[PDB]
RNA sequence: AAACUUUCAACAACGGAUCUCUUGGUUCUGGCAUCGAUGAAGAACGCAGCGAAAUGCGAUAAGUAAUGUGAAUUGCAGAAUUCCGUGAAUCAUCGAAUCUUUGAACGCACAUUGCGCCCGCCGGUAUUCCGGCGGGCAUGCCUGUUCGAGCGUCAU
RNA sequence: GAAUAAUUCUCACGCCAGGUCGUACUCAUAACCGCAGCAGGUCCCCAAGGUGAACAGCCUCUGGUUGAUAGAACAAUGUAG
RNA sequence: GCGUGAGCCCGGGUCGAACGGCCUCUAGUGCAGAUCUUGGUGGUAGUAGCAAAUACUUCAAUGAGAACUUGAAGGACCGAAGUGGGGAAAGGUUCCAUGUGAACAGCGGUUGGACAUGGGUUAGUCGAUCCUAAGCCAUAGGGAAGUUCCGUUUCAAAGGGGCACUCGUGCCCCGUGUGGCGAAAGGGAAGCCGGUUAAUAUUCCGGCACCUGGAUGUGGGUUUUGCGCGGCAACGCAACUGAA
RNA sequence: AGAGACCGAUAGCGCACAAGUAGAGUGAUCGAAAGAUGAAAAGCACUUUGAAAAGAGGGUUAAAUAGCACGUGAAAUUGUU
RNA sequence: UGGGCGAGGCUCCUUCUGAGUUCCCUGGAACGGGACGCCACAGAGGGUGAGAGCCCCGUAUAGUUGGAAGCCAAGCCUGUGU
RNA sequence: GUUGACCUCGGAUCAGGUAGGAGGACCCGCUGAACUUAAGCAUAUCAAUAAGCGGAGGAAAAGAAACCAACAGGGAUUGC
């Protein structure tokens, strides 16, 4: 988790206030990122080029 | 884009040559955010980045290797990887010049009466 | 059981990785002599060994 | 005996090793049932030449010894052929 | 007289013998001497535009550099090159690199992705606490260096 | 360790942080072991109303099933009552 | 058609690439049996049989096709040491949605734990992680030609605590003792209610709390008799120095 | 690397094929079956009956008496005449 | 009785090598039958729609283009007695 | 007394080094059976062999006489 919240600092320069981890049956790592209120996340994934 | 030809690769700096690879990583997971739920011809540029990464990391290790050898001349020790590897066996025969001594006695019978050479008439 | 280990966690994905069948367009190829998926397992069949 | 005693089956004598990969590791002894573990020999007997030949050498991958016969043929030589760009 | 049982022929069934074939075996003769702490043999997990296996490779992952040849690959698609030169290919050769977790396996352990110590850099008010990154810490023995023990022992 | 402040006050309030792996579903007259969708075997928790000495036997409420190849006839000989 | 005989030759049909006569040489060279070896097929035969656990019925819908698919209405069983609601061992995707020709579900099948395509398991507080038990294995040493056997404090020079230096590299104390593994039922710091999804929640959302470790400021307390007062007492209160 | 008075898919090594594979056993270990369309897929357009699987016409080919259950197709056993 | 030169030869890899698609018949296709020719220090073997010396890869003979590293050695040039 | 040597025995993450494992057809050693034959069986035979253990190379091992001989004397080792 401490390097997960560094990387999208670093990469896409949004903030979090916590993270959530498990690993898929397949073998592959899920992670949930919450965002600061104060910053919107609806947007930031039309911009980041995220599908919406 | 297109490719990274490894021409004019070899005439860079090294500060350069790692500048080039920043962008070079930064599209490569920026077009990998939009291949999802599409393809095209756009999945031709993911195999045309891969590799054009591979070629530059493999030029800035070369370059640095070289530039190392030429500091660890006339050394007498040197690290592990530079030294040559041939075989476990190879390394600990006996040099060329300790095999060669002789003693002293044994060269003073073979200067004087060495292998001649002769031929006999029938 | 729920509790398990890393290491049977890891085993039991590459077991259920490789089980299903071929794709369409391998058949098709020039000289091909495979006709079906030989190595099918299936949990009330065959019990892979952990 | 029988089918009445076939239900008290719910242990395991043996698990997994870190050597070899069967299911031989006698968990109470602590020791491989296949490749001797943790010995530093590996078991191996002469009278039975099928299991020998189950893991002799040549059955894996060989990442090494696969390409030593062709740095013989050339002499162990190091270097570049004569006019090479880098 | 039909039905039923049995024998033979024609055609149609079940089954895979016979004849012909072979990128496979077997035996003899001839040439050579090359694993590993500079991490071997073996094991595990991963990598393709569309893949489960086999084959190949290791986060530079169905390959990269360099030399030669000189226009492909092919199940589909896409582009790439088009030989000016800036060069197709699951090509041939091969002298420079990468090389995850393990294994004689080496910080202590392992039925655990467990628990520690030393040195340096960057953050949070920080020589002591928390996080990230890089380099280290197994045993026997040989030569030398250095610090020591003993009224074993010599001279003031 | 103080006389003009100091304080090693276990009192009240206030600031920052807390890594790694498991978590779906069955646990059995169909998901485990007996060659199988086998009348066998396999460790624990919760425990309503009536009769009654009672976790005995018989009927009911919450909750759960209506699943075990079927239709027609009623000779001998059988298994069970 | 020929020959006493083992056998040889020809006519007709099918098929598609190699094959004979004569004299010598050579051998893994001739089958009905061995409860012979491997593969294939019959009579028995549409026969034995598909009978434990009380039991089914009416209308409508879907559909090529309904006793064993779905809805409603009747009739029944299990009867809290349950055919209910949750777990340990073991299994490993069997969980949920949509669709479906063959095969399987010892009758049927539109249904399924089967087939095909997608989705699903969030923790400072629940466990592992920590400690030892029966027990296992290194170290000092002794046996054995050797793979190795014994030995666990034993005939061992076996450890750990503080300070200051520009800087690590300089000082100063104590010393009988000095390893690891081993429990999801033993010992153990800390979380409750309401709602939410086709499929997870003491984890997600809302509200209200707690524990450990590390830094620091205000309020109050104590002190010029330097380290608090009260009650005869059992004792009391928001604090109220304490190394070997 | 070169050869044979050697074997020719029940033979020759257990393996001419994704063979030390699939599978069995707690374990040491045990361990199979399976080669051949045609010179070239030219692997049957279109119409019609059927819920569908498929059938009847009509096509490709020297040949469909070669239709992915595919060269040649014997005996045991079976159907029609 | 020291030192230094050294032609020339031998190992390895790589460039290149002779001759019919002439005419007629059968056949889905001549690599079959008939007639007429050529090459051969090359009539070993394999492919190409059926048995191919002359369609294609190769095969026999000495040469030839280019390159790398070790050997052997004809014969020459120079010091000298502590 | 101070100080300086010698001998023996130790510490160190001191500087630089080296051994383990694989393979084992052939080769050098140790250890060591029974089935079988003798028409029974115990010495004997199978056999100074199979299994077990240690150590190397492209070959290994052996080897320049405390030898053979009795002759008019031969002259390291290995193989046919
Ligand atoms: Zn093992």
């Amino acid at each position: 988790k401490a390097q997960i919240k560094q990387a999208l600092k670093k990469l896409y320069d949004i903030d979090t206030v916590k993270i959530n981890t498990l690993i898929r049956p397949d073998g592959t790592k899920k992670a949930f990122a919450r965002l600061t209120p104060d910053v919107d996340a609806l947007d930031i994934a039309a911009t980041k080029l995220g599908l919406v | 884009n297109g490719k990274v030809k490894a021409g004019q690769l070899w005439s860079k700096n090294k500060e350069e040559l790692t500048k080039i690879l920043g962008e070079l990583k930064t599209e490569l997971s920026q077009l990998r955010i939009q291949k999802i739920s599409s393809s095209g011809a756009k999945l031709n540029k993911i195999h045309d980045l891969r590799k054009s990464i591979a070629r530059v990391l493999t030029v800035i290790n070369a370059k640095q290797r070289a530039q190392l050898r030429l500091f660890y001349k006339n050394k007498k020790y040197l690290p592990l990887d530079l030294r040559p590897k041939l075989t476990r066996a190879l390394r600990r025969r006996l040099s060329k010049e300790d095999a060669s001594r002789v003693l002293e006695k044994t060269k003073k019978r073979l200067t004087h009466f060495p292998q001649r050479k002769y031929a006999v008439k029938a | 059981p729920s509790h398990k280990t890393f290491r049977i966690k890891q085993k039991l994905a590459k077991a259920q990785k490789q089980n299903r069948p071929i794709p369409q367009w391998i058949r098709l190829r020039t000289g091909n002599t495979i006709r079906y998926n030989a190595k099918r397992r299936h949990w009330r069949k065959t019990r892979l060994g952990l | 005996k029988g089918t009445s005693s076939f239900g008290k089956r719910h242990n395991k004598t043996h698990g997994l090793c870190r050597r070899c990969g069967r299911r031989s590791l006698h968990n109470q002894k602590k020791v491989c049932a296949s490749c001797g573990y943790p010995a530093a020999k590996t078991r191996k007997y002469n009278w039975s030449e099928k299991a020998k030949r189950r893991k002799v050498t040549g059955t894996g991958r060989m990442r090494y010894l696969s390409t030593v016969p062709r740095r013989f043929k050339n002499g162990f030589r190091t270097g570049v052929p004569k006019g090479a760009r880098g």
